[PDB]
């Protein structure tokens, strides 16, 4: 109920969709002065400022990143590495964090909702949704996250389908 | 007398063969060891999550 409204209020201005002949196939992320955007989602950036840049690539970590200018670094997402197990907020409701794995209940999940960040009860991004795999009743996510040392860890289960 | 193969090769010529033919193998195997150490270190820091 109110969780989706809080997601729409937090991700209103900072989330920009990716257009491809009128089709919405992905979402970029503006956090820490960096613009995260995946490889398989191909299209034009809806924002005029973020589209006229050059994104350095990382095909192993499946991420394109760029440098957000200084006049927009205050209006970004927050990020942290301290995260316990339990529940977190996602755009379609809740997501479970168990044994270092993000799980989403079934019914939701198609092609197009790639790049949506995972939020917490305070308002900090803990993961970035990149893919998903159907596991019985409860699907698992293939995402990226950080740690205490500062190494971007990409978690990928078996036989995932890119969204 | 009777000629031999590698009969007129000098110790200078053996040096310029060896230091440029086995030294390339030394450089490629330390490239392999460096790549293996980098791969193990990056995979080792990933194991925490």
């Amino acid at each position: 109920g109110k969780r989706q409204r809080m997601v729409m209020k937090l991700e209103s201005d900072k989330t920009f969709p990716i257009m491809l002949e009128g089709k919405i196939n992905g979402y970029a992320c503006v956090v820490g002065g960096k613009l995260f955007r995946p490889m398989h989602v191909e299209g034009k950036i809806d924002n005029d400022v973020l589209a006229a840049l050059k994104t350095k690539k990382a095909s192993k970590y499946d991420l394109e990143y760029a440098d957000v200018p200084q006049n927009m670094r205050a209006d970004t997402f927050k990020y942290t590495h301290e995260k316990p197990q339990g529940y977190y907020s996602w755009h379609h409701g809740a997501v479970q964090y168990e044994n270092g794995r993000f799980t989403v209940p079934k019914g939701v999940g198609a092609k197009g909702d790639s790049g949506r960040p995972i939020l917490d009860n305070q308002g900090r991004v803990v993961a970035i949704v990149l893919g998903g795999v159907n596991e019985g009743s409860r699907t698992a996510l293939s995402v990226v996250m950080w740690n205490e040392k500062g190494v971007t860890v990409k978690y990928t289960p078996e036989n995932c389908e890119q969204w | 007398h009777a000629q031999t193969f590698t009969a007129a090769v000098s110790k200078t010529a053996w040096t310029w063969l060896t230091s440029l033919l086995g030294g390339s193998a030394v450089i490629i195997i330390i490239g392999l060891v460096l790549a293996t150490i980098v791969a193990m270190y990056v995979l080792t820091n990933q194991k925490h999550n």
